[PDB]
């Protein structure tokens, strides 16, 4: 379902920034805006 | 040159033009969001910004300005004072200002009040470092309506 790869997508943005990639992290933000738009 | 190195595009008449036109009130509003993200700060955008952030109506008639702030707002490690709505459970209508901070529920179980899976926290740090790409570089925003 959308749960669940949104889950991981967003785990991977939080990864990103603790990781010190906050440049990644962003972009991967803006996938998440992307995704949650549609239906 | 009201700022520096600024970038402004106004959307009514000429900057000229307001210098010959009085007004009832004048609003400034101001921000920091990414170099990219700036083209969102116009009439008819839509984005994470324009949706959720900060609105501007399809007839608006002002001037935008914005110029790059990295020397100020990036620090080393990271800049964690900036942040950002990333979910939302509309758009926002044009001139609106939303400050909560609900965890937002993605899914069908409730989150009781604590960030968790498919639980969000709804703000996100821009966490701005001088060695981003200028897209990515902070950009401190004036919008005059």
């Amino acid at each position: 379902d959308k749960l669940w790869i949104l889950q991981k997508i967003y785990e991977i943005m939080v990864r990103l920034d603790e990781e010190g990639h906050g440049e990644a992290s962003l972009m991967v933000s803006d996938l998440i805006y992307e995704f949650m738009k549609r239906d | 040159n009201f700022a520096p190195f600024s970038a402004f595009k106004c959307y009514g008449v000429s900057p000229t033009k307001l210098n010959d036109l009085c007004f009832t009130n004048v609003y400034a509003d101001s921000f920091v969001i990414r170099g990219n993200e700036v083209s969102q700060i116009a009439p008819g955008q839509t984005g994470n910004i324009a949706d959720y952030n900060y609105k501007l109506p399809d007839d608006f008639t002002g001037c935008v300005i914005a110029w790059n702030s990295n020397k100020l707002d990036s620090k080393v490690g990271g800049n964690y004072n900036y942040r950002y709505r990333l979910f939302r459970k509309s758009n926002l209508k044009p001139f609106e200002r939303d400050i909560s901070t609900e965890i937002y529920q993605a899914g069908n179980k409730p989150c009781n009040g604590v960030a968790g899976v498919n639980c969000y926290f709804p703000l996100q740090s821009y966490g701005f470092r001088p060695t981003y790409g200028v897209g990515h570089q902070p950009y401190r925003v004036v919008v005059l309506s």
